RNA sequence: UAUCUGGUUGAUCCUGCCAGUAGUCAUAUGCUUGUCUCAAAGAUUAAGCCAUGCAUGUCUAAGUAUAAGCAAUUUAUACAGUGAAACUGCGAAUGGCUCAUUAAAUCAGUUAUCGUUUAUUUGAUAGUAUACUUGGAUAACCGUGGUAAUUCUAGAGCUAAUACAUGCUUAAAAUCCCGACUGUUUGGAAGGGAUGUAUUUAUUAGAUAAAAAUUUGAUGAUUCAUAAUAACUUUUCGAAUCGCAUGGCCUUGUGCUGGCGAUGGUUCAUUCAAAUUUCUGCCCUAUCAACUUUCGAUGGUAGGAUAGUGGCCUACCAUGGUUUCAACGGGUAACGGGGAAUAAGGGUUCGAUUCCGGAGAGGGAGCCUGAGAAACGGCUACCACAUCCAAGGAAGGCAGCAGGCGCGCAAAUUACCCAAUCCCGACACGGGGAGGUAGUGACAAUAAAUAACGAUACAGGUUGUAAUUGGAAUGAGUACAAUGUAAAUACCUUAACGAGGAACAAUUGGAGGGCAAGUCUGGUGCCAGCAGCCGCGGUAAUUCCAGCUCCAAAAGCGUAUAUUAAAGUUGUUGCAGUUAAAAAGCUCGUAGUUGAACCUUACUUUGAAAAAAUUAGAGUGUUCAAAGCAGGCCUUUGCUCGAAUAUAUUAGCAUGGAAUAAUAGAAUAGGACGUUAUGGUUCU
RNA sequence: CGGCACCUUACGAGAAAUCAAAGUCUUUGGGUUCUGGGGGGAGUAUGGUCGCAAGGCUGAAACUUAAAGGAAUUGACGGAAG
RNA sequence: CCCGUCGCUACUACCGAUUGAAUGGCUUAGUGAGGCCUCCGGAUUGGUUUAGGGAACCGAGAAGCUGGUCAAACUUGGUCAUUUAGAGGAAGUAAAAGUCGUAACAAGGUUUCCGUAGGUGAACCUGCGGAAGGAUCAU
RNA sequence: GAUAAGGGAAGUCGGCAAAAUAGAUCCGUAACUUCGGGAUAAGGAUUGGCUCUAAGGAUCGG
């Protein structure tokens, strides 16, 4: 089973640690959800102490939310357009944190109304945890580093 | 290893409870409750090795089962339920009320108390924080949350709980030459007056206290409880010797006059 | 497991074997005595060694020290009490110059023996062996039993003994009977 | 008791070892063994292998009862008492065993969680915008079975829940959004939606240096507690449960209301815990000097994963990290520690083993359930062993208790019991090889028999005996009996029996020196043998083999090994180096150590801390004692001292002192004060 | 003042020979480096390392043994002197 | 008194062809059980449940399947460590004092010893340079 | 000039003849040594097509 223990790890100095004990349970781990793009499924998986975490296997809405407005709404997301981590999660629309996203203008819009058809974000929920893709909407400085890394 | 202990060693045993080495393997393990395991005596030891009204563990749960016991105002039937300091033991079958308070010389004190004094026990204040809804809430030494607390109360404080609607009828400020009992350390079970008190951010703080006979020591702030409003006036009635420590050759002397 | 229970050897023996010097002060020691053996010997001295070493540690401290006196003073008090040091001896410099004769003049077949109870000291200990002899209300059947000064005067034959007022023994009732 | 003595020489003084000597909570073994108390015991070699049996189950008035179980007719024709079987709940992760691995790993003292999970116990905490109370399965059960074989189960017919899946019942306001109409100086509004609690985001409170031109908690510290706004959610739960009593109001209804309890439930706190974590400290080895980084090694950014921090993992990017102050590697006949032996002091050796922490269940690995396991008296798989078979297949894990084989110098009964100590369960009641009791037990420890007293006869200096003459005493043993105990055994008491060679018989080693005690008698004749060492023995052997006598310790004495003292032969205290062993051939030199005088720390005092057990030590007539933590009072329908205390010691914490020993300061002044010095630039 | 030494004494040291240091060391501590732990086996074997080689530096164990050795005394002996 | 070859006997260790052997640990590579996650899958089994013959369409859901992850075990290779065989070679020690001599101790009959290099049955001899621990503290 | 079941030098004076290996990238590499070598030692892994990503430059403009 998949561990976090540093007991498998060598020293600072360089020594090769020794086998001190078995694996433990209190410190297993388990395998990266890969958020994907389509109906939205998700899996409960039972954790320690009796709480219980939700893999997002593949979402297709979660809510975002404007900060220069105040103004949350649940809208759709097109695809993942930048991740620091990794560029095969852009090329492949994995949806984790601080990966860039673009989502459905309409509700924005119909509330700008009330009070190009679609808007970057950058998703600040851990589907992986959680099984929401929620975000805020890029705006500013922010804004600015994420169109000019995107436009090259 | 694998989860919680649930026995304990005789050997191992508090040494305050004063079990006999070779009585049996194994000591009573008390339960959780309001008090800490190692700052507790459970009803076992209490009723069968310090009244001795019981004479051994089946007569023990016999009384306890047969509801005669109440701790704080509340019958109990767990014969390792963890007792602890400040407590009120009540046994109107026998009509006796006691209350645990630690001796001079670091033992719980057989000291029988009226049953107007068994009405009521103190606290200490542990925390004050707000609860759920915005309710500020102070926890006790022995586990209890009081809910709705006087403004003014804050950490270190002693209150005077009610003990039959759980309510706080007054309380005692945290300042100097407030009367003091020690609950842990060398001196367990003395009683003097703050003098001073030196802080130590990011330590433990430090209490200078002074013994009815001009004794000064040093103990930690959390050893601390505050049981009256000055020298002489205790919120509660003290054991027999009243938490003056004698030197051993004092004792020595005074055993021999009493006993001639 | 149960706790333990303590144990302790009450003697030593001396660490050189044949001394003609030492062999001769014990078994002449023995003889006046009537002991059975040089560990009962053995035993005094480690007793008194012992004694000794708590003595010169209290002497090495401070005078007026608080432990000095709580500790040197119910040392004091507890050979006063048992009647090895003398009521004129109570400072703690004689306790080191007390002797072994001191402890073996307060065992129970001396007491016996100058109290006139036996004939001469292995009588008294045949009669402290076969139960005759009782200290106050109590038979006492161990010849090293050390009398206490307070125990002296109660030092009398059994109350159920032939020779204390109880029944013919067996040699006794065989023969009378027939 | 801070001790020495024999052996090199014709003789001497030395160095120096060999030998002697004593202890061992230190093992084996030989001979011997009467009593009381106490008590270790298959660790060492093989973490080698296991037949058999047991060691974990559990119900209260209070989850579910149509047993075609028992019992009686009774306040009862829905059941109602007691109560198997099953379903449900909880426990089975405690205990017990062992010490293979393991050398910054475990562990010890000291820290942290503002870095997390936490069944249970104990406190608080929830009016949230078909109801006289919802469904359909299933067990046990009945009767059809298949296999040689297992705690294997399949069809068919039932039936229940605090099991499974669902669902209303309710205060009073108040607030917010959308908003037809309306007022029309910016207000009023019908109608629609939303309010408790959980989840996940984003954004705001969450203040607090003193005069002139209304609120706001804690901390050393937070983006903490908590509140608000906009939304979100395969929508968390805000009791469709169970026992006893049956009361109150009459507008004569199975009307409306309600008392003590079981169990359950969200969150917060508490407790029992867990997991990481700071500082300092581990044995031998250099014939181990460089190690770590492919394929994580050190760090940065982002993510994933986790209960959470963290290279724990991934992607990208830097080249870092440890080391002669010993890194890395190797060895350990190495679990760490509390502690044990010996010891003037300092030390040396040991610690498998009664307690704490860790790890494991033949070796690995992977997991389910659960709050808690990488569990093995749980499962899956491989390797090695190993059981039945009808050869189709099935079942294992004693380093638990007892017991068997092997291994060996080395270690006991396949016994009785839950009575005590405690633990588990729905529990006053069941269970517990945990534990207690007895058996074997010369591992060690305590006390302590094997005789005592007269008279003669002699010897003898008023009395010690050597012999033959007496009357007394007694327990070892045997036993009525009582006590003891769950029942016994044993101990303690106690009728009757029980001693003259009181045969009811004390042994083990020795007698040249070391070393205490023969130059006695017989045997052999450099043989046999003894002898730790020196030596003895070749025809009067103080030394061999025996008899006599004697010496030492004695229910114990001898032998082997290891270790400690002796050993100032490991020397810091405290060795030696011209010639006994030993100054590098001679200089330079880095780390290390040490450093003339003078006006930030280290050091030292005190306090807190260092678990219990152990040690020392106070008290206390277990008949004494080893021990134990008891006990004592004129005899008590109760009175009443106690169970001290020291010591721990490196590291960390607080404190007083400023010698001793370091460290910093004003030389291109880049120096100090102006407290209310004069102006200028800013910030709150 | 510095050197190379020497002569006498022994307060003192040492087992002694002897020593102005080999003294100021059981009345034991000025600073510092190296080496030895009975005699042999043995500076051997093995590994490493330096050297063209000879060899150098580092460096055991099995086994064996009660002495080996230091200074001095008396004697005996000397193909040593008087 | 004493040294050493050589001969006999016994014991210990070393070197040694045998790409010697055996046992245990770590590991590259290959094969790879099993569990877990994921992806579809959909035996049968209830109805959101609708239908005058019944056509549907919703949920749960076994086997199985895809791709990953942790990874036992076996084969090969490497390496470390510990035991062990070996023709022969060269030593050491003990026993007895067997053969040959007399190297050392006296000026030991050539003073002895140290380093080095040759030679020789053996002790040893010789060269060169040192030392006195010399047989001289001296002309 | 090719191929061949099972065995794999038993054929023969003799592995004669044939077979096997083979490029490149990455890993790993012994005795011995004249220190230069031995060495491509030995022994392993990968390799197509397609769709992408990243790195490596020149000339002008202050």
């Amino acid at each position: 089973g998949i561990s976090r223990d540093s007991r498998h790890k060598r020293s600072a100095t360089g020594a090769k640690r020794a086998q001190f004990r078995k694996k433990r349970k209190f410190e297993l781990g388990r395998q990266p959800a890969n958020t994907k793009i389509g109906p939205k499924r998700i899996h409960s998986v039972r954790t320690r102490g009796g709480n219980q975490k939700f893999r997002a296997l593949r979402v297709e809405t979660g809510n975002f939310s404007w900060g220069s407005e105040g103004v949350s709404r649940k809208t759709r997301i097109a695809g993942v357009v930048y991740h620091p981590s990794n560029n095969e999660l852009v090329r492949t629309n994995t949806l984790t944190k601080s990966a860039v996203v673009q989502i459905d203008a309409t509700p924005f819009r119909q509330w700008y109304e009330n009070h190009s058809g679609r808007l970057y974000a950058v998703i600040s929920s851990r589907p992986g945890q959680s099984g929401r893709c929620d975000g805020y909407i890029l705006e500013g400085e922010e804004l600015a580093f994420y169109l000019r890394r995107l436009t090259a | 290893a694998r989860g919680p202990k649930k026995h304990l060693k005789r050997l191992a045993a508090p040494s305050h409870w004063m079990l006999d080495k070779l009585s049996g393997t194994y000591a009573p393990r008390p339960s959780a409750g309001p008090h800490k395991l190692r700052e507790s005596l459970p009803l076992v030891v209490f009723l069968r090795n310090r009244l001795k009204y019981a004479l051994n563990g089946r007569e023990v749960k016999a009384i306890m089962m047969q509801q005669h016991v109440q701790v704080d105002g509340k019958v109990r039937t767990d014969t390792t339920y963890p007792a602890g300091f400040m407590d009120v033991i009540t046994l109107e079958a026998t009509n006796e009320h006691f209350r645990l308070v630690y001796d001079v010389k670091g033992k719980f004190a057989v000291h029988r108390i009226s049953a107007e004094e068994a009405a009521y026990k103190l606290g200490k204040v542990k925390k004050v924080q707000l609860g759920k809804k915005g309710v500020p809430y102070v926890v006790t030494h022995d586990g209890r949350t009081i809910r709705y607390p006087d403004p003014l109360i804050r950490a270190n404080d002693t209150v005077k709980i009610d003990l039959a609607t759980g309510k706080i009828d007054d309380f005692i400020k945290f300042d100097t030459g407030r009367l003091v009992m020690v609950t842990g350390g060398r001196n367990l079970g003395r009683v003097g007056v703050i003098v001073h008190r030196e802080k130590h951010e990011g330590g433990f703080d430090l209490v200078h206290i002074k013994d009815a006979l001009e004794n000064t020591f040093v103990t930690r702030l959390s050893n601390v409880f505050v049981i009256g409003t000055e020298a002489g006036k205790p919120w509660v009635s003290l054991p027999k010797g009243k938490g003056i420590k004698l030197s051993i050759s004092e004792e020595r002397d005074r055993r021999r006059a009493q006993q001639g | 497991p149960r706790a333990p229970r303590t144990y302790s050897k009450t003697y030593s023996v001396p660490k050189r074997p044949y001394e003609s010097a030492r062999l001769d002060a014990e078994l002449k020691l023995a003889g006046e005595y009537g002991l059975k053996n040089k560990r009962e010997i053995y035993r005094i001295g480690f007793q008194l060694s012992k004694i000794r070493r708590a003595a010169r540690d209290l002497l090495t401290r401070d005078e007026k020290d608080p432990k000095r006196l709580f500790e040197g003073n119910a040392l004091i008090r507890r050979l006063v009490r048992i009647g090895v040091l003398s009521e004129d001896k109570m400072k703690l410099d004689y306790v080191l110059a007390l002797k072994p004769e001191d402890f073996l003049e307060r065992r129970l077949q001396t007491q016996v023996f100058k109290l006139g109870l036996a004939r001469s000291i292995h009588h008294a200990r045949v009669l402290i062996t076969q139960r005759h002899i009782a200290v106050g209300k109590q038979i006492v059947n161990i010849p090293s039993f050390t009398v206490r000064l307070d125990s002296q005067k109660h030092i009398d034959f059994a109350h159920n003994s032939p020779y204390g007022g109880g029944r013919a023994g067996r040699v006794k009732r065989k023969n009378q009977g027939k």
